[PDB]
């Protein structure tokens, strides 16, 4: 079975860098080596077949050189709409095999987050279960705290985070927490806050609401 | 142009059967070898099986010999995968490609093969309602449904700027859920009317909520 291994695994760049991929064949495929860039969700796009060349309509800020064992797909100015994941594939033998990928991030400058927070709709709690949901819109880094307290008191594993895929304009993240509760359990407390902290933020951020108001 | 056009995947019980079909127009289909390439969420590309031009010879990854048939149809430029006695890890989006100068030169959006025993669950859209406020956002919250995914839409896709569709977290109860979030100006709120379109196709459930207190 030929091994095809890509490092590195993910890396973080500027618009603007130089940014090289490589991919390292378990033994000689020759020069029978593509690459594919894939935005999350979505379709593979070709970019690079026989190692060195650019398939149809490719950017030519993208290339591709190597032979044998050792191959690199080059981005020689990253652009902001750029972030995917890269595979190499050798098609030397079968099986057909990809390396397995290399994500590849925007590194922007520090964004703080816009906070807000939503109470259950009515519209639920008339269903017996209570979802409170955190908002975190438009920040970089990826990294973040966020932190549920009810009548302060800081909670565990009743929350759950999922965050967007980088903008492809300005690179930024959005970020969602929420936080389920019992009818019964969320109408025997009164503040609800969750707590942000970003490094874009000198001290972290709560949004609150009471259960009245 | 290409286009490749999926179909067929679903949900299917472990040992079941699908079987998935591609249709290919734009370039000389019976011309080039077909293959399907999978991707098991969250991991990477997955060479399943390629069928010569001709149709004559077939070459399958190992996982998957005996289960799996990969045949073509030049009258009706198809490409089809016959899947028998599904497990696991055969759950992946399933894209079919043609192999011109480049293997998988084109790329079609894929096909959702899930295989699991769960039943098919529809989600409830909930409001994620506004508001002293600044400019501050709405949204509305897709909670407990199986299998992935839906799509959300706002103002029946005529609002685009400032959306957020979280991608799906699995609970723990098996089921999904997400949010679709959107900001919008302060103004906007009084005379503007936001509704959320949301799609569950597996279970051809299509909800249109509107939102605010």
């Amino acid at each position: 079975d030929i091994q095809m291994t890509q490092s590195p695994s993910s890396l973080s760049a500027s618009v603007g860098d130089r940014v090289t991929i490589t991919c390292k064949a378990s033994q000689n495929v020759r020069t029978v080596v593509a690459w594919y860039q894939q935005k999350p969700g979505k379709a593979p796009k070709t970019l690079i077949y026989l190692a060195s060349n650019r398939h149809t309509g490719v950017p030519s800020r993208f290339s591709g050189s190597g032979s044998g064992t050792d191959f690199t797909l080059t981005i020689s100015s990253l652009q902001p709409e750029d972030f995917a994941t890269y595979f190499c594939l050798q098609h030397w033998s079968y099986p057909l095999t990809f390396g397995q990928g290399t994500k590849v991030e925007i590194k922007r400058t520090v964004a703080a987050p816009s906070v807000f927070i939503f109470p259950p709709s009515d519209e639920q709690l008339k269903s017996g279960t209570a979802s409170v949901v955190c908002l975190l819109n438009n920040f970089y880094p990826r990294e973040a705290k966020v932190q549920w307290k009810v009548d302060n008191a800081l909670q565990s594993g009743n929350s759950q985070e999922s965050v967007t895929e980088q903008d492809s304009k300005d690179s930024t993240y959005s970020l969602s927490s929420t936080l389920t509760l019992s009818k019964a359990d969320y109408e025997k407390h009164k503040v609800y806050a969750c707590e942000v902290t970003h490094q874009g933020l000198s001290s972290p951020v709560t949004k609150s609401f009471n259960r009245g108001e | 142009e290409v286009q490749l056009v999926e179909s067929g995947g679903g949900l299917v019980q472990p040992g079941g059967s699908l079987r998935l079909s591609c249709a290919a127009s734009g370039f000389a289909f019976s011309t080039y070898d077909m293959s399907w390439v999978r991707q098991a969420p969250g991991k990477g590309l997955e060479w399943v099986a390629t069928i010569s031009s001709g149709g004559s010879y077939t070459y399958y990854l190992d996982s998957v010999k005996g289960r799996f048939t990969i045949s073509r149809d030049s009258s009706k430029n198809t490409l089809y995968l016959q899947m028998n006695s599904l497990r696991a890890e055969d759950t992946a989006v399933y894209y079919c490609a043609p192999t011109t100068v480049v293997p998988f030169a084109y790329w079609g959006q894929g096909t959702l093969v899930t295989v699991s025993s769960a039943s098919t669950k529809g989600p409830s859209v909930f409001p994620l309602a506004p508001s002293s406020g600044g400019t501050a956002a709405l949204g509305c919250l897709v909670k407990d449904y199986f299998p992935e995914p839906v799509t959300v839409s706002w103002n029946s896709g005529a609002l685009t700027s400032g959306v957020h569709t979280f991608p799906a977290v699995l609970q723990s109860s098996g089921l999904y859920s997400l949010s679709s979030v959107v900001t919008v100006p302060s103004s906007s709120l009084g005379t503007q009317t936001y509704i959320c379109n949301v799609n569950h196709k597996p279970s051809n459930t299509k909800v249109d909520k509107k939102v605010e207190p």
